[PDB]
C-alpha cells in the first residue's frame, strides 16, 4: 500500500510508496 | 520503544568484515543495483542492461567479486546523497563531482587525493560539492579508512592550567594525532592533520598544506567588539569517515562535501557547551541579563551569532546558507521527490534546525525515515577495532 | 520506516467500543493495576492488596467490569501524567488535583464540573494543576464526550470578503459549533462554547461564563506599538478531548490542565502560519528587512513576540513559563525518575521547544519514546463516530 | 536487558530498564 503523510501548514498530503525498497 | 532519539543507532552503522562479503547476498544486490541503474536511464538499454547483468554474475562468480563502471559510481555516489535521510541539502543532489581514485595503493597516493578534492571544492570560496572514492572493502582486511570526521577540523587540547582549548569534541582524536607524531601547536584555532590508513596500513599522519584551508574571521555588521572575540571557522563541511554501500560493495572510505548552512557554525559550533561554548560572554558583551534565564538572553545572543557568521561569509564571498532558505529548498526537494519517485527518507529530528524550529516549515512536515540503498553508512571508530603492525 | 514524525499515530489513539472490552483482556489488566498501585506505597499492605485483588476480579465476574477507589484513581491520573512522553511538565506530575464526577449523568452537571475545573484552576492567574474524570467508559454506546480540543478556545471564522478571522486552526469545530446554534461573535478572540456529550446522548452546547475566563493582554516591555496589535490569549491550557486509560477501564472524558510554557502562545499560537500567524506584520513593525530571509528577521521578530508574551503575563500576575527553564527542568525530572525507576518515557520531537532547539538542554538528550499503563491517548474526533439521534 | 541512552551535552549515560513495560 502506501503510507499518508501530511503537512500541517498547507494541509497538503502525499502517499509515502518508496518505503517498500526499505532494506530489512 | 522507538529509538528515533539515537544518534549513532547500529541500524545506521555499517562494521567491520573478515572475509569477503557471501556471494549468497553480494549477488542478488548487486542485480538490483545493475536494475536501479539502467532503469534509472530515460530512454532504456536492455541490450547493454542485459549484457552488464550478466557481466557482473560472471565476474562475482569469476571472482567472488565485482568492479562497478565509472558511470555507475557516479550515480552511486548521488543515490547515496539523494537517499540520506539526515541532509536537508539533498535538493542538489544530482550535481557532484566525483573523483575516481579506485586505484589509490599508498596513503600518500591518498593525501595526494584528499588534497586535490580540498582544492576543487574550496574554489576560492565558491564551494563546489565533492566526493572521494578510494579503493572498496575487499577482504575487510585491506580496508583504506580516514581516521578523521571530517577533512577540516579544529584541535582541541586540555590545558596544563586545568582549562580546554580549541575543540573540545575533538579532544580524544588530537591526543591520538599527538600520540602518531604530530606537533601540537595549542591554538584555539589548529587545523588538525590528516590521518590516513591505506590498504590494511596501520594509519600515517599529514598536515593540510595551509594554503588549502580557506578560513572565515567572524565579525557582526553593527557590533565592533564581535571581531575582539578573535573567532573563526573553515568554509569547508567535508564529511570524512563514513561508508558508501552500493550494490553489495563497502566504500568504507569516500569523502564527500558540500557548502554550509550557517546554524552549524553559528549555533552548533559555537553555542554548544560542549564545543566553543561562546554563549555567555556574548551574551554580556551585549549587555543583556545574562543571570536571568527567562530574560531570553540566549535566544537574542544566538541570534546575533548567527548573524556574524552569515554577515561574514557573505562578505569574504564564500558560500553559505541560512537555515530558512535551507528548509524551503528541502521542502522543495521532497515534492520533486515525492512527483518523481513517490518518497523521500527525511529524518526529521535531524532536518530541522537547531534554532528557528517551528518558524522552518520543514518542523510542521511529516516525515518518514527509512534505509534505503545506495546509502552512506557511519562507522566503528577505526582507533577501536584497527589490529595494529 | 520509523513513523516518529507523525502528530496521530494509530499507536497513540484509543478508538471507540461497541460492546464492553473482553474479560480475557480486561482481568489481567486490572490486575496489573491493581499491582502498580499496591506496589507504589513505600510500606507495603498485602493484606489489602490480596483483598482488593479478589474483590476486582469478583467485581469484574459478577459484573464484567469494576470501578476504581478513588483513591486508585488519583494514582491513575498522576502516573498516567507521570507517562506522557509529549509533556515537558512531568517534573509536577505529582502534583495534580483530581475532580471525581464518576457519577454525573447528564450535561448540564458536565457543564457544572467544567466550569468548578476552570475556576479551581485559573485561581486569579496563579495557576493549579487539575483534572477532572467523568464516567468510565462502560458498553462503549453510553460514553461521555467534550467535542472541543480544550476547555478554553478560540473560534475562527471565514469572513464574507474571503479573509479567515480569528483562529483558523478551529474554522471547522466553530461551524460545528454554530450548526449547533451557536451565536457567532465575528470576533478574532471569541471564546469557544463548550460542546458536551453525556451518556451516549446528542452533543449539547454551553457558553464558558466570561467571569471565568481569565485573559491576558498582550503588550512588549519596550514597544508601546506592540499593544496596538490589540493581541490577547486565555491563560488556561486546558486538554479537553483525550482519555484516560488505567488496569483496563477507559474514561473517554477527562480534562486537564496545566499552565503555560510561553512558546505555545508565542511560538505556536501567534507565529504559525496556520495560526493567528502575525510574523510579519511585527517584522515589519521592527523596521526590518522583512523580505530577505537571510536577514534573519523572523529569528529577530519570534524571539520580542516571545518576551512580550512572557513579560505580559507575569506583569499580570498569571502563571506563565519560558522555554528554558522549562527545558532544564524536564531534564532534572527525566534524572530522578531513572534513578526512581530507570526510564522515561520521552518525545525528543515534542519535548523540544519550537524555538532555541539545542540552546535547551533537551536537544542533546536522547530518548526512548515507549507507551506505557495508565496513560492519556488520543480519540478520533466525535462528529466522525457519533450516531445521531 | 536494558538500552544505553546518552547525553552529548554532558557525556552522561543512562540504562533503560523501564521500556520492558511497553504494551505491545
Ligand atoms: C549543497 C551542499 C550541502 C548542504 C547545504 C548540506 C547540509 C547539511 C546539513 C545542514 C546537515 C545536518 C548536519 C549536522 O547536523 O551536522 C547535513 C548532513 C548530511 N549531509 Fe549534507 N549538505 C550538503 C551536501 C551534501 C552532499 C553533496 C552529500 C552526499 C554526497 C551530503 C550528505 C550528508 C550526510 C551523510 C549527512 C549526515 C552526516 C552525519 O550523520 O553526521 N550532504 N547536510
Ligand atoms: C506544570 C504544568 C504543565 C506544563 C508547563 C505543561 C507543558 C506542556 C507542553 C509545553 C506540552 C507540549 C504541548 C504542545 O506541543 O501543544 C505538553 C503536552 C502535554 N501535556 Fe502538559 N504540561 C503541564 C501539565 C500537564 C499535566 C498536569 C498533564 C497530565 C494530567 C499533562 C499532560 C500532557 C499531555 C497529554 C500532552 C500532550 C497533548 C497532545 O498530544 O496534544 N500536562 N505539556
Ligand atoms: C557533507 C556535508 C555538507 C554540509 C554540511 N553542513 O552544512 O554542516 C555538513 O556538515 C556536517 C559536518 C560534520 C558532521 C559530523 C562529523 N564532524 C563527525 N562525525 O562528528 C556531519 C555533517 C556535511
Ligand atoms: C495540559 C496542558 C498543560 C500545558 C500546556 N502548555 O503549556 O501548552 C498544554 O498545551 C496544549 C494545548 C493544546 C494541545 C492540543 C489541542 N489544542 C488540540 N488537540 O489541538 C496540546 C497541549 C496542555
Ligand atoms: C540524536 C540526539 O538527539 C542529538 O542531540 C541530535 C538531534 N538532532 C540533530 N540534528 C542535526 N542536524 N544534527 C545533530 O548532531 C543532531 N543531534
Ligand atoms: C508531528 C509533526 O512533525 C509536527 O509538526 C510537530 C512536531 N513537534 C511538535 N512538538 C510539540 N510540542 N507540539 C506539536 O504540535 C508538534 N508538532
Amino acid at each position: 500500500q502506501y503510507v499518508r503523510i501530511k503537512n500541517w501548514g498547507s494541509g497538503e498530503i502525499l502517499h509515502d510508496t518508496l518505503h517498500h525498497k526499505a532494506t530489512s | 520503544s522507538c529509538l528515533g532519539s539515537i544518534m549513532n543507532p547500529k541500524s545506521l552503522t555499517r562494521g567491520p568484515r573478515d572475509k569477503p562479503t557471501p556471494l549468497e547476498e553480494l549477488l542478488p544486490h548487486a542485480i538490483e543495483f545493475i536494475n536501479q541503474y539502467y532503469g534509472s536511464f530515460k530512454e532504456a538499454k536492455i541490450e547493454e542492461h542485459l549484457a552488464r547483468l550478466e557481466a557482473v554474475t560472471k565476474e562475482i562468480e569469476t571472482t567472488g567479486t565485482y568492479q562497478l563502471t565509472l558511470d555507475e559510481l557516479i550515480f552511486a555516489t548521488k543515490m547515496a546523497w539523494r537517499n540520506a535521510p539526515r541532509c536537508i541539502g539533498r535538493i542538489q543532489w544530482s550535481n557532484l563531482q566525483v573523483f575516481d581514485a579506485r586505484n589509490c595503493s599508498t596513503a600518500q597516493e591518498m593525501f595526494q587525493h584528499i588534497c586535490r578534492h580540498i582544492l576543487y571544492a574550496t574554489n576560492n570560496g565558491n564551494i563546489r560539492s565533492a566526493i572521494t572514492v578510494f579503493p572498496q572493502r575487499s577482504d575487510g582486511k585491506h580496508d583504506f579508512r580516514l581516521w578523521n570526521s571530517q577533512l577540516i577540523r579544529y584541535a582541541g587540547y586540555q590545558m596544563p592550567d586545568g582549562t580546554i582549548r580549541g575543540d573540545a569534541a575533538t579532544l580524544e582524536f588530537t591526543q591520538l594525532c599527538i600520540d602518531l607524531g604530530w606537533k601540537p601547536r595549542y591554538g584555539r584555532f589548529d587545523v588538525l592533520p590528516l590521518v590516513l590508513q591505506a590498504d590494511g596500513q596501520d594509519p600515517e599522519v599529514f598536515e593540510i598544506p595551509p594554503d588549502l584551508v580557506l578560513e572565515v574571521t567572524m565579525e557582526h555588521p553593527k557590533y565592533e567588539w564581535f571581531q575582539e572575540l578573535g573567532l573563526k571557522w573553515y568554509a569547508l563541511p567535508a564529511v570524512a569517515n563514513m561508508l558508501l554501500e552500493v550494490g553489495g560493495l563497502e566504500f568504507p572510505a569516500c569523502p564527500f562535501n558540500g557548502w554550509y548552512m550557517g546554524t552549524e557554525i553559528g549555533v552548533r559550533d559555537f553555542c554548544d557547551t560542549q564545543r566553543y561554548n561562546i554563549l555567555e560572554e556574548v551574551g554580556r558583551r551585549m549587555g543583556l541579563e545574562t543571570h536571568t534565564l527567562a530574560s531570553l538572553w540566549k535566544d537574542r545572543a544566538v541570534t546575533e551569532i548567527n548573524v556574524a557568521v552569515l554577515h561574514s561569509f557573505q562578505k569574504q564571498n564564500v558560500t553559505i546558507m541560512d537555515h530558512h532558505t535551507a528548509s524551503e529548498s528541502f521542502m522543495k526537494h521532497m515534492q520533486n521527490e515525492y512527483r518523481a519517485r513517490g518518497g523521500c527518507p527525511a529524518d526529521w529530528i535531524w532536518l530541522v534546525p537547531p534554532v528557528s524550529g517551528s518558524i522552518t516549515p520543514v518542523f510542521h512536515q511529516e516525515m518518514l525515515n527509512y534505509v534505503l540503498s545506495p546509502f552512506y553508512y557511519y562507522q566503528i571508530e577505526p582507533w577501536k577495532t584497527h589490529i595494529w603492525q
